[PDB]
């Protein structure tokens, strides 16, 4: 009904050793209170920037969380999302595609 | 040429931890240009074309227009709780207003309000009356109609909104009207006798994009799953389209990307 | 420019 639809992706096509930005976008959620955290191997990804909160015509909220990172082989990158509509915290794994 | 100006307002009782209770932003053609929060208490630009074209007089003046709205929403959070007979808890007041300059020259003005994600007061520009969606919106409807506040709001959406939007478009002519080429990557994954072909587009501008999967030169629609158009932190956009196929048919599949930056639709494959 | 709200709800 009002659960957040989460997508994990990179700014530029992923390459090992090359500088990139890891984005986590959640949309279609209400109430606005949300906990979106970018994680590297099950631990938060240092200095993450939280973009200005927005909502569409149906009054459902959306938020983007981005952080500068260097993708490395053998490291698992994921996004932890906590919301009132969800019973348990949802973890979304990032597919490196390389 | 289509040009839109949208201003959204959010008043919260449960932000919650380390977050501002009052957040409000502006949009020019879907791009974030102005921001205000209850913690900082100052209007800060979000685009380079906005800061370089406006003076200190404008930034100081805009802050007080919002500061007054912050006070109004602070009182309204308490006023609406008494009407619905609520002691406390998580409550949100949302406001959406703006003007749209259509391709046919028609100017569309709108002003909508909501309480806890459900419609409250919607302004009707034609009848010059505030429409009530809930029975708790009737005292607001009665108050806003006697005082003729609809005349000042109609003056804004038709005159003030259009004049400023036309100036903002002129300030960011090179930024809003730019063409940014997307970086397309095609990757396949085989599991349980199903080959999933993923087509991902990175960092394109403007927002409209048509990504379609083709098999033997013919488009395959119903089988394709998309995640829509998602944004990036630098103002660019992202999208992904996946298709389920039989193993040993990957070479027959081709991803077609239709964008304004590309002169002809780009054809990509897993190679 | 933001609209200055002329009245409370």
């Amino acid at each position: 009904d009002l659960t957040p639809k989460v997508q994990v992706y990179s700014r530029f096509p992923a390459s090992a050793g090359t500088k990139n930005v890891l984005n986590c976008f959640a949309a279609g959620f209400h109430p606005p209170k949300i906990s979106i955290t970018l994680m590297k191997d099950g631990v938060p990804m240092e200095g993450a920037q939280y973009s200005d909160m927005s909502f569409n015509d149906d009054w459902t909220f959306q938020r983007l969380v981005h952080a500068d990172f260097t993708p490395s082989s053998g490291s698992t990158y994921a996004c932890k999302v906590e919301h009132e509509t969800l019973k348990e915290p949802q973890v979304y794994k990032w597919d490196p595609e390389f | 040429e289509l040009h839109t100006l949208r201003y959204i307002q959010t008043a919260m009782t449960d932000p919650g931890p380390g977050q501002p209770w009052f957040v409000t932003v502006g949009y020019v053609d879907g791009e974030l240009f102005v921001h205000y929060n209850s913690t900082a208490r100052r209007v800060v630009p979000r685009t380079e074309w906005m800061a370089a074209n406006t003076d200190q007089q404008y930034w100081n003046g805009q802050t007080q227009i919002v500061q007054g709205n912050e006070q109004i929403d602070r009182d309204d959070l308490g006023t609406l709780q008494r009407r619905y007979n609520q002691t406390g808890g998580s409550h949100t007041v949302q406001l959406m207003y703006g003007c749209d300059i259509l391709e046919d020259g028609t100017i569309r003005g709108y002003s909508q309000d909501a309480y806890d994600g459900r419609d409250f007061i919607a302004f009707d520009k034609g009848t010059m009356t505030f429409t009530a969606a809930v029975p708790e919106a009737v005292p607001t409807k009665r108050k806003w109609e006697e005082g003729d506040y609809a005349e000042g709001l109609k003056q804004y959406l038709e005159e003030t909104c259009v004049e400023w939007l036309r100036r903002y478009v002129e300030y960011g002519k090179a930024e809003l009207g730019r063409r940014e080429r997307p970086e397309v990557r095609v990757w396949g994954k085989e599991a349980d006798g199903i080959l999933t072909l993923s087509c991902r587009a990175h960092g394109f501008y403007p927002r409209p994009i048509v990504v379609s999967w083709l098999k033997d030169g013919a488009v395959r629609g119903q089988d394709a799953q998309s995640g829509g158009i998602v944004p990036n932190g630098d103002g660019t956009y992202h999208t992904w389209v996946t298709i389920d196929a039989q193993p040993g048919d990957g070479d027959k599949y081709q991803c077609r990307v239709e964008h304004a930056s590309l002169p002809q639709p780009g054809l990509y494959s897993w190679e | 420019s933001w609209f200055r709200k002329p009245m409370t709800r």
